[PDB]
């Protein structure tokens, strides 16, 4: 699962 | 899903992925029904004989997605849960009737190609869709197989079974508050929903207004696409006040 | 019902273009619309 950018949440 | 076949892109812009934030993980399917709510069976909330039990912080939503595991860059959309309602008389003790769950999201989230709510039924629709014999459609990135996971969303149609029928099928005592869909082992034809897949919607296209409508809510089965055996689901038409009622009361 | 626009598919109802397998549920309810 690629980890999801500090920028998204 | 068991049997099934990859989704086309845009073809369930209601579908959400449920995902844990640390372990970072797939929890269960949901359907987005608003711009502010989500649907999801309360079992992958709260299934307390399994120690489960997750809050709003333990969470993340994951909106307009096609892939499982990658970040889809500038498609999917996350939101931040801002309250949790179960159904007060969900039955976690013995047979999981009222297996259903609101979630209110922090911020409305924007429509797109890629994200659409589904419509809810109303008492003329339920009565002429849900009926033994006509098909339903069921989505998910759960388990491929009983006993791995799909790279791309799966999909699969699936028939409503008579209510005799599926009371034969289990030693469970089945409610009005559900309904059964597969495939006899005559019919050979087959698939089902499996691990994983929980919680998303079994959804209906009227032919009537030619919309799609969510009647189910993927709730338990014994095995994955074991013959003589069916999956089960929460009936959404009969539980559809208590969630008018929680909208009513806490949003919109 | 369930919301508004609520639905219809960017994708395909907005379009007029059917999904692949759509037609299998529709011949199910002796056939749709």
């Amino acid at each position: 699962y690629e980890p999801i950018p500090e920028e998204a949440a | 899903i068991v049997e099934g076949s990859d989704a086309e892109i845009g073809m369930s812009p209601w579908q959400v992925m449920l995902f844990r934030k640390s372990p970072q993980e797939l929890l269960c399917g949901a359907s987005l029904i608003s711009d502010r709510w989500v649907l999801t069976a309360a079992h992958c909330l709260l299934y307390p004989p399994w120690d489960k039990n997750f809050t709003e912080n333990d969470l993340l939503v994951r909106i307009g997605k096609h892939s499982r595991t990658r970040y889809e860059r500038n498609i999917e959309k996350i939101s931040m849960l801002e309250k949790i309602y179960i159904h007060p008389r969900y039955n976690w003790r013995e047979n999981l009737d009222r297996d259903i769950a609101l979630m209110k999201l922090k911020k409305p989230v924007a429509f797109s190609d890629y994200i659409h709510p589904v419509c809810l039924p109303d008492r003329e629709t339920a009565a002429s869709l849900l009926q033994a014999g006509y098909k339903g459609r069921v989505t998910g990135w759960g388990n491929l197989k009983e006993t791995g996971q799909p790279s791309v969303l799966q999909v699969v149609n699936l028939p409503i079974v008579e209510r005799p029928v599926c009371k034969d099928s289990t030693r469970i005592r089945i409610t009005d508050n559900m309904f059964c869909a597969g495939y006899k082992p005559d019919e050979g034809k087959r698939g089902d929903a499996c691990e994983g897949d929980s919680g998303g919607p079994f959804v209906m296209k009227s032919p009537f207004n030619n919309r799609w409508y969510q009647m189910g809510i993927v709730s338990w089965g014994e095995g994955c696409d074991r013959d003589g055996k069916y999956g089960f689901y929460t009936h959404v038409f009969r539980l559809k006040k208590w969630i008018q009622k929680v909208i009513d009361q806490f949003g919109e | 019902s369930g919301e508004a626009d609520c639905g219809l598919r960017p994708l395909f109802e907005k379009k007029s273009l059917e999904d692949k397998t759509e037609r299998e549920l529709l011949e199910s309810y002796i056939d749709g619309r």
